[PDB]
DNA sequence: ATCAATATCCACCTGCAGATACTACCAAAAGTGTATTTGGAAACTGCTCCATCAAAAGGCATGTTCAGCTGATTCAGCTGAACATGCCTTTTGATGGAGCAGTTTCCAAATACACTTTTGGTAGTATCTGCAGGTGGATATTGAT
DNA sequence: ATCAATATCCACCTGCAGATACTACCAAAAGTGTATTTGGAAACTGCTCCATCAAAAGGCATGTTCAGCTGAATCAGCTGAACATGCCTTTTGATGGAGCAGTTTCCAAATACACTTTTGGTAGTATCTGCAGGTGGATATTGAT
């Protein structure tokens, strides 16, 4: 009875976050998740690309922060890179 | 045991993200920062799409979130229609924009 | 068992009426006569390469149902990817 | 018996379409279309509801950004009515 | 005491340009353009003699299809004159 | 005689890039268009080429961050490698 | 021991084919005839602009192929061309082709 | 010291079976040698793409043949896979 | 028309940049053979959802009428094309040294694996609520006069 | 200006499908804690080839002049918008089974070393030639008359 994944709970966490009375419809919904897994394919590419370019066989977080810097816009790409080094910093923490 | 996405501070899942990762044929090997920093990247884009999603429902007066509300977000934000600009999000519309001469009289 | 119905000349069955509300949300306040048949023409050339590249996918599958993926894929080719239906 | 001026209605219907997000196409026409024309390619052919609307939403978007487009050559030509050689100038910028 | 009406040479310049491929802009102030523009993005910055080459290649071939667009949206206009709102219109088509 | 870098890009040289492309008359403003354009065009692409040229730690860009650059703009590029 | 290049009737380097597709990371495993294949696809495709352009240095009163009998090549053949479509070949200029309208009377 | 490979001289014998009197400058090598990495990279991105989504490990003729389907226009198509089918027969009936 | 200025052509000549050809050599592929692993076709069949087919429901086709848009025609002015007459920038080649790319080391971070815990999805039966479509009532916009 | 036909607003009002809410259940995911491998950083280094600059090379800046284009204004013919009318197709909701997808079996084909062979790239040399860039001289093209 095969099981579908999906980024639902975790886009209605963050929704509950940013506008604590505010609900998504299930086609909103979809498309959200359309959202996410575009934009992971699309870095994860780039990265893919980034490191055959320079030889590497690993794509670490430094692959995907260049790869978010090429992809996004100005701005975009300024806050992603923060709120990524800071998830990293704090998980190199739990050390 | 602690998911390594509180570990990180995060929302996303990066137990997930790191599958995704290994399955999507990307490269040999992942490395452990990867998936928290995507997983952070992703979390953060799909927040900022819900604030202005979120805002346009306002705006309408609405409190549950359509495609509508997100393709008035993502058209109106030049940053978003740019990352989003060969994508069509199903049932969204199109913003309202009629060009001036079109208009009556003077 | 028994026996599907001929199809012909359905791309009329984009009428007049429907291509001018397409042109009124595309902003669009007087039309000439003859866009009805180019557009006609120019929504068959776009079909035909979405449904192609989708038949594709699904042959490629062994299958004899054109999924949704299957034509969200072809759209992502074409680059006119689309959310809603799988994404 | 009350008349509307030429242009009158038409700005009321874009005001109206471009307000709301429903299909504009009928449904059912638009999915013989596609029947008729995957025939072609391939016999036998069955389809998933969701593959129709698929292949609806995103035909329908792509017209309706097509007319924007349309629209602009047409005004550039000082003009207000969209001809083909529009949508022509159009797809040759484009890239089709 | 003769002269080429206007024009006239306008053709046989299209002629010997569409006929040969040299690039058609100084190489130095080229290279002048782009280290400054990099420079805004990172500074110390050397170039591979290659690396700027390809820049100028793309370059020239951009604005050469960007004037064969230019210069439909012209025509279109009913003109021969290209305009800076042709190239407007040419680029707001094309999606830039 | 301390002139900008984009005037280095000048009225006849740009007239023959409209010749290339067919252009038979052109309107004395095209020249700054012109200039504004292909500014946002190398902005565009520099920026690309010289991340790929931070991410290898190199102080030198190479032809082929050039192509790389091209190539996810669109723009591929066959002659300079890859 | 004998290539398999030239056991497939080929010119083209299915060995190498077949390193280039593993270190691509397109997929887990590859298959024994997919670099076969592959590499008789792009033998063909090679063949069919040398081909053209072969002629179009014949048609120019020459014997070496040079960048600009590549593109005459590839922008006069509808297939090629589409292949190409956004695609740059440095140093191939473009077609003669001058708009009808910019013709003087005659 | 380094070896930098290239299609330089599989294209080259090409050229001489099609044209044995007709020879090829450096630069159009280059570009030669662009154009078939560039079509190995769609090609293969699209059949890697293709077995991703029918949720398979391996890269057959059969995804290759189907990515060329989907890549290139309608003749070339054609005798593409009549070329990739054929010597796909050669090298199975050949010890 | 003719007539003359200038562009364009074709044939022939030549020097050397760019291409072919050499060989040697040698590392790192590519081929081979043996041992081991696993992916995915096949056979079988549970179960979703697609094609198909009546009962409800609002959009389409056509002809008539005329408002106003397009496109043809005219015309004056200003704006680019052409070209002379100076100005000065770019291109070409020569020559140190910055940095890129080669190479070797060794360890922090990777994969591998087995075993234990947690989670996210689904299913089933639950009751919960935003807003669409309806209502009516006050106001706005349009177009004739 | 005024009047009046009709769209537009907005506000609140009822029904219900779509959302939320719940407990029970589990497979597979994810975390944890070993054993084992190595990718790529670090640090030193040889050698391109890049920035630099001085000598040789020709293109671009300017101003004057006027041909001919763009755009304004005027007009008529005619295309396309609006609307009234009559006819029926699309939308939507309920069953029977075609095909897709979830099992399990298993072998033909894949990976994994290790081992032998070869070929494609580079470097050192020498060797060669297609054709760009002169040439002259004939003829076409353009533009004035
Ligand atoms: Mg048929």
């Amino acid at each position: 009875k095969t099981r579908k994944e999906s980024y639902a709970i975790y886009v209605y966490k963050v929704l509950k976050q940013v506008h604590p009375d505010t609900g998504i419809s299930s086609k909103a919904m979809s498309i959200m998740n359309s959202f996410v897994n575009d934009v992971f394919e699309r870095i994860a590419g780039e990265a893919s690309r980034l490191a055959h370019y320079n030889k590497r066989s690993t794509i670490t977080s430094r692959e995907i922060q260049t790869a978010v810097r090429l992809l996004l816009p100005g701005e975009l790409a300024k806050h992603a890179v923060s709120e990524g080094t800071k998830a990293v910093t704090k998980y190199t923490s739990a050390k | 045991a602690k998911t390594r996405s509180s570990r990180a501070g995060l929302q996303f899942p990066v137990g997930r993200v790191h599958r995704l990762l290994r399955k999507g044929n990307y490269a040999e090997r992942v490395g452990a920062g990867a998936p928290v920093y995507l997983a952070a990247v992703l979390e953060y884009l799909t927040a900022e799409i819900l604030e202005l999603a979120g805002n346009a429902a306002r705006d309408n007066k609405k409190t549950r979130i359509i495609p509508r509300h997100l393709q008035l977000a993502v058209r109106n934000d030049e940053e978003l229609n740019k990352l989003l600009g060969r994508v069509t999000i199903a049932q969204g519309g199109v913003l309202p924009n009629i060009q001036s001469v079109l208009l009556p009289k003077k | 068992k028994r026996h599907r119905k001929v199809l012909r000349d359905n791309i009329q069955g984009i009428t007049k009426p429907a291509i001018r509300r397409l042109a009124r949300r595309g902003g669009v306040k007087r039309i000439s006569g003859l866009i009805y048949e180019e557009t006609r023409g120019v929504l068959k050339v776009f079909l035909e390469n979405v449904i192609r590249d989708a038949v594709t996918y699904t042959e490629h599958a062994k299958r004899k149902t054109v999924t949704a993926m299957d034509v969200v894929y072809a759209l992502k080719r074409q680059g006119r990817t689309l959310y809603g239906f799988g994404g | 018996p009350h008349r509307y001026r030429p242009g009158t209605v038409a700005l009321r219907e874009i005001r109206r379409y471009q307000k709301s997000t429903e299909l504009l196409i009928r449904k059912l026409p638009f999915q013989r279309l596609v029947r008729e024309i995957a025939q072609d390619f391939k016999t036998d052919l069955r389809f998933q509801s969701s593959a129709v609307m698929a292949l609806q939403e995103a035909s329908e978007a792509y017209l309706v950004a097509l007319f924007e487009d349309t629209n602009l050559c047409a005004i550039h030509a000082k003009r207000v009515t969209i001809m083909p050689k529009d949508i022509q100038l159009a797809r040759r910028i484009r890239g089709e």
